[PDB]
RNA sequence: GAAGAUGAUCAGAUACCGUCGUAGUCUUAACCAUAAACUAUGCCGACUAGGGAUCGGUUGUUGUUCUUUUAUUGACGCAAUCGGCACCUUACGAGAAAUCAAAGUCUUUGGGUUCUGGGGGGAGUAUGGUCGCAAGGCUGAAACUUAAAGGAAUUGACGGAAG
């Protein structure tokens, strides 16, 4: 059995809280890998890169396995693990465990008119993780994922179905890759638009309704 | 060799080749 | 974000700072949602019944939080000539 | 708004008069200029302390809105305020955090003194960063106790007082505790003397 | 401050800024009339007077130029138009 | 030297707009500022703003809401005819149901949306989203 | 801002600098200089005739250690002498 | 790269400074550059302090210090151990050592 | 050096934090006592953690002990550390009867609707 | 004190160490026009975050000593602003990082403008031109050759470095 020790994790295991979107609406951080078990149950894993880095040390080389995998339910939310361990095997297991608690919500929009359901980005953006540079830029519904293969593989895993791509700096540098691609993406709702001006009452904060179901 | 030291080498090595094409 | 026929296609719309009205990212670990309690005429706080401010931990961050409670705060009714307009 | 209660009664103005409480640091960091009444001619600061009280009140006020009473953790890093915030917490309910701040608290979920507050309250940002820092990271609401040269970074709610004074961070302590207990209404109205007196609240030297 | 008052400033943060850098600029320096010790009769002096001005009474000079403001000559008295 | 006081408008704009605060102070004022604030005030991007006169080239105070992404000058004033636009749009606007093209034109200072509406055209000026 | 001119009547200034800087690309380099028309064996071509004028054996580069079996060929279009390398397990068998 | 903001000089809106050559071993050092320290010695050493005072001829003579500013190179600070390496973020403190 | 290890340190903590009443000042019933308490399988291993078990048992006499809680200091503290004089001594009443607050600062007690007699102290230094 | 001569040291040192020493070092008339000529950071303009010292000016002010016994003395002390030379913290932001109040306001790419670079060598070489008494400066390739050269930082190893 999946024993909690958060107050998360204590609403969670209830039917107190079910949407993903309230713990993204009130940005409440998910340290339980099994919080995301639950609530996002179809999640899809996929290893883009083993990598073999070497601490030299008197006597030889320590080597240990660095591992980065990609989660996303092609749905709108998408997660990105790194993790180094002296086994592959766990070194990929592990990473899993932390892609799922990075997953974010992705913002789904419209390139030129609003009809059928969202396609691509409602907006140009872009991230930066050391020199890589990964713009994404919204495509009409014809066009796919028009991106390099690890950058199309994230986005394939987002739902996002039309988009344009446009990269820059050490592109091979395979970690940076994703994480300046990760960025991009999760910054689809930090961006205001029209639609979003009007201001909507704050509600009530899920740990302060349920608070003695969330003591412990 | 130290760049100013192959610096001074080519100067004196310049040197030489301007006083043997004064011979011509 | 509504398309043509009518439904919200759009999921989790998000908040918007008080402050700077920035919007909250789903992962901005320094955000918090101060509540501040409705008191009836006889002193005892009102139970069930906050007013919420939204912050964003960019406010936070330039530690300009205090400030815009004051402001807020004062705007809002419950603050007495301690924030002033003009400085 | 405010029933007309809720004012800087005159017994409470002599109380934080004489505690000092209208004693701030020489150097005013840029965001506590409103808090500055005036400057003593030797070249230290005035608090406002009619701007003071309702601070309390209006920090106070947060407190009271968290269900759980449990969910509210005050800490103390210095040790004129070690007794006052563990006497706060016993009258209150509170979850106190005395002494040293263990980093990985907020963050480290198998730790031991793992906890969850709803709401921090802060003897002293400088000497209290740790916990202001940390409740950085998991989205707890910060309440302040601010000199005029404390730092006010990540502070969502600041108390101006005297931060360096004995009788003044037990004061304001003290205040804090009336203040709340008053809207929850264990103590009976803004009229009645609390059972506690003021001299409780305040850090004894091993003498005795 | 993310939100202040610009074109409503305090008086006293006026009264100590640049007379160029304040919201519409207005010259600190004003015009004076100097009663000297000899005899009365009314005469503007500018407060920072680069010539050794004299009275048309008396051939004494009121103020030498300094710097700044004009330095009155001792037993003479002014008044600020 | 001060080249364009347009320039030096948006950008005091814009190092105060991500900086959070709710108001900015302009200088130089010009007919060009004042006209080029009204197209962003008649769509909300901005507030009240104020002309100061000191008997000069003028001052602006700037109320701000914060809705305002980006607003920024296209330098040189490019000759921009209808069939212009399109490229104009595309590669400065961030997606093609808002943010606008400001220019100038023989009819007055006016967006791309109603530039086309009455299908005219002169020199692009700015942008706004 | 930027370094380079930005004003309306500087199209000139612009046409000038990148032509200049053209030349430090050595694709642009080689194509004007038309090197390959004087100085390249081929004189630009794709493929040559020439005629062999003695076959040799080449020590190899490090860290490799074998023999590079290539021969001396003359040119018949420009009478130039240049190495040209046979390869194919025992091809050197079949060109004399 | 660059080790220190200061250049390890104190040259700041200036050109040039006259150098100054080096206690030890006479090496052309600039002045700002120059390590300088001010000692106040007693003439006399502490032991000998009594027996010079008693064959003193004047009564409480109150003998007088030498005085000597001392300048020395990197070179020659750094191997008679006047000031030693320090860390990298010991590096940003410039305020004196607290042993006197 | 007679230096105990962390083994038998931490191993003597735990048994105060459960067996505290339980416990004495005597090595001897120590001794005794952690053989029913706890399986230690050397005899010397036994005798280690008695004997430092006492030290700390020999030690909460003369006060309380830095990181052991035994579930009864503080509730003896608890209805320990509430002293508290007849007077709060921050009435106004060490004094004449009003408060030696200082003149300048008395304009902000005068700048507030407070009529509060003050002895003013102007120290201008 | 280059050169040179010298006494040591050394396997050898016409090097470091020692003793002399000629041009030079100084100056007046003229050339040369180069330096790690460095802030390795073009110049002009605007904005952005706090803080305290300091220089020149100027503006209001002291339980201060002095002029002189006081002013209209001076110095000191406290508030201001102008301009500087800078320094401390933070990172909204930038950066490959070191770091950066500019190296920010740069894929949300546009203030004006000048110059410069396009893998490492060959090579600032050859040649031509041009300036210079000369030494040299300015301009300035190619053939050929090579898979690297290099920047910041991490671990270790090593030091005739410190603790
Ligand atoms: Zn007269
Ligand atoms: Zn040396």
């Amino acid at each position: 059995g999946w024993t909690p020790v958060t107050k998360l994790g204590r609403l969670v295991k209830a039917g107190k809280i079910t949407s993903v979107e309230q713990i993204y609406l009130h940005s409440l951080p998910v340290k339980e890998y099994q919080i995301i078990d639950l609530l996002l149950p179809d999640l899809k894993d996929d290893v883009m890169k083993i990598r073999s880095v070497q601490k030299q040390t008197r006597a030889g080389q320590r080597t240990r396995m660095k591992a980065v995998v990609v989660i996303g339910d092609s749905n709108g939310h998408v997660g990105l693990g790194i993790k180094t361990a002296k086994e592959v095997a766990s070194a990929i297991k592990a990473a899993i465990v932390i892609a799922k608690l990075s997953i974010i919500p992705i913002r789904r929009g419209y390139w030129g008119s609003n009809l059928g359901q969202p396609h691509s980005l409602p907006c140009k953006v872009t991230g930066k993780c050391g020199s890589v540079a990964v713009r994404l830029i919204p495509a009409p519904r014809g066009k796919g994922i028009v991106a390099s293969p690890v950058v199309k593989r994230l986005m394939q895993l987002a739902g996002v179905e039309d988009v344009y791509t446009s990269s820059s700096g050490s592109t091979r540098t395979t970690e940076n890759t994703l994480k300046a691609a990760f960025a991009a993406i999760g910054n689809t709702y930090s961006f205001l638009t029209p639609n979003l001006w009007a201001e909507t009452p704050l509600a009530a904060s899920p740990l302060e309704v349920y608070a003695e179901e969330a003591a412990a | 060799m130290r760049d100013k030291w192959r610096k001074k080498r080519v100067r004196r090595l310049k040197r030489k080749r301007r006083k043997v094409r004064a011979r011509s | 974000m509504e398309n043509d026929k009518g439904q919200l296609v759009e999921l989790y719309v998000p908040r918007k700072c008080s402050a700077t009205n920035r919007i909250i990212k789903a992962k901005d670990h320094a955000s918090v949602q101060i509540s501040i309690a409705k008191v009836d005429e006889d002193g005892r706080a009102i139970a069930g019944e906050n007013i919420t401010y939204a912050l964003s931990g960019y406010v936070r961050g330039r530690g300009e939080a205090d400030d815009s409670l004051n402001r807020l705060a004062q705007q809002d009714g419950l603050l007495k000539n301690v924030w002033s307009y003009s400085r | 708004s405010l029933p007309a209660s809720f004012d800087l009664t005159p017994e409470d103005a002599k109380l934080l008069l004489a505690a000092n409480v209208h004693l701030g640091a020489k150097n005013v960091q840029v965001h506590n200029k409103p808090y500055v009444y005036k400057t003593r001619p030797d070249g230290m600061n005035i608090i406002n302390i009619g701007k003071t009280w309702e601070k309390i009140v209006l920090a106070a006020r947060i407190i009271a809105a968290v269900p759980n009473a449990s969910d509210v953790a005050v800490c103390s890093s210095r040790t004129f305020g070690q007794r006052a915030v563990l006497k706060f917490a016993a009258h209150t309910g509170a979850t106190a955090i005395a002494g040293r701040f263990t980093p990985g608290n907020f963050t480290n979920y198998i730790t031991r003194s793992f906890k969850e507050p709803r709401l921090v309250v802060v003897t002293d940002p400088r000497t209290d960063a740790q916990a202001i820092k940390e409740s950085s990271y998991v989205n707890i609401p910060v309440i302040a106790l601010t000199d005029m040269d404390s730092p006010s970074e990540y502070v969502d709610v600041a108390i101006p007082c005297n931060n360096k004074g004995k009788h003044s961070i037990g004061l304001i302590w003290w205040l804090l505790a009336r203040e709340v207990l008053r809207l929850r209404g264990i103590i009976p109205d803004r009229t009645t003397e609390w059972s506690v007196m003021p001299d409780l609240y305040f850090y004894r030297d091993p003498e005795e | 401050v993310l939100v202040q008052d610009l074109l409503h400033p305090s008086p006293a943060t006026e009264a100590k800024q640049h007379k160029l850098k304040t919201l519409v600029q207005q010259p600190r320096s004003f015009f004076m009339d100097v009663k000297c010790q000899g005899c009365l009769n009314i005469t503007t002096v500018f407060s920072h007077a680069q010539t050794a001005v004299t009275c048309d009474s008396c051939s004494t000079v009121l103020c030498t130029p300094t710097g700044g403001k004009a330095k009155l000559t001792e037993g003479c008295s002014f008044r600020r138009k | 030297t001060r080249t364009s006081v347009l320039a030096d408008a948006l950008n005091a704009i814009n190092n105060a707009e991500k900086t959070g605060k709710r108001q900015v102070l302009i200088r130089p004022s010009s007919k060009v500022i004042i006209k080029f604030l009204t197209v962003m005030q008649k769509h909300g991007y901005i507030g009240e703003f104020e002309y100061i006169d000191d008997h000069r080239s003028g001052k602006i105070v700037v109320q701000l809401n914060g809705r305002l992404n980006k607003c920024g000058v296209i330098q040189p004033r490019f000759n921009v005819k209808i069939n212009d636009i399109e490229r104009w749009t595309d590669n400065l606007l961030p997606a093609r149901q808002f943010g606008y093209v400001i220019l100038t034109t023989s009819a007055g200072i006016m967006d791309h949306e109603e530039a086309r509406r009455k299908h005219v055209s002169g020199k692009i000026l700015g942008f706004v989203y | 801002g930027k370094g380079k001119p930005r004003g309306l009547n500087s199209a000139r200034k612009l046409r000038v600098h990148r032509r200049n800087n053209r030349w430090a690309d050595q694709a642009y380099k080689a194509r004007l200089l038309g090197t390959a028309f004087k100085s390249s064996p081929f004189g630009g071509s794709s493929h040559a005739k020439g005629i062999v004028l003695e076959k040799i054996g080449i020590e190899s580069k490090q860290p490799n250690s074998a023999i590079r079996k290539c021969v001396r060929v003359q040119l018949i279009k420009n009478g130039k002498k240049v190495t040209a390398f046979v390869p194919n397990d025992g091809c050197l068998n079949f060109v004399d | 790269p660059k080790k220190r903001a200061s250049n390890g000089r104190n040259k700041k809106g200036r050109g040039h400074v006259k150098p100054v050559r080096c206690l030890n071993c006479a090496r052309c050092v600039p002045k700002d550059k120059a390590i300088k320290r001010v000692t106040i010695r007693n003439m006399v050493e502490a032991a000998a302090v009594r027996d010079l005072s008693e064959a003193s001829v004047y009564a409480e003579y109150a003998l007088p210090k030498l005085y000597n500013k001392l300048h020395y190179c990197v070179s020659c600070a750094i191997h008679a151990r006047i000031v030693r390496v320090r860390s990298r973020t010991d590096r940003k403190i410039r305020t004196p050592p607290q042993r006197k | 050096g007679r230096v105990r290890t962390k083994t038998v340190k931490r191993a003597s903590k735990v048994l105060i934090e459960r067996f505290y009443p339980k416990l004495t000042l005597d090595f001897e019933t120590n001794k005794r006592l952690t053989s029913e308490i706890a399986v230690i399988q050397s005899k010397r291993l036994r005798n280690k953690i008695a004997g430092y078990t006492t030290h700390l048992m020999k030690r909460i006499q003369k006060g309380p002990v830095r990181g052991i809680s035994f579930k009864l200091q503080e509730e003896e503290r608890e209805r320990k550390d509430q002293y508290v004089p007849e007077v709060s001594a921050l009435d106004l009443s060490h004094t004449n009867g009003q408060l030696e607050i200082d003149a300048d600062t008395a304009d902000l007690v005068k700048s507030l609707g407070f009529k509060i007699p003050v002895q003013t102290v102007s120290i201008s230094a």
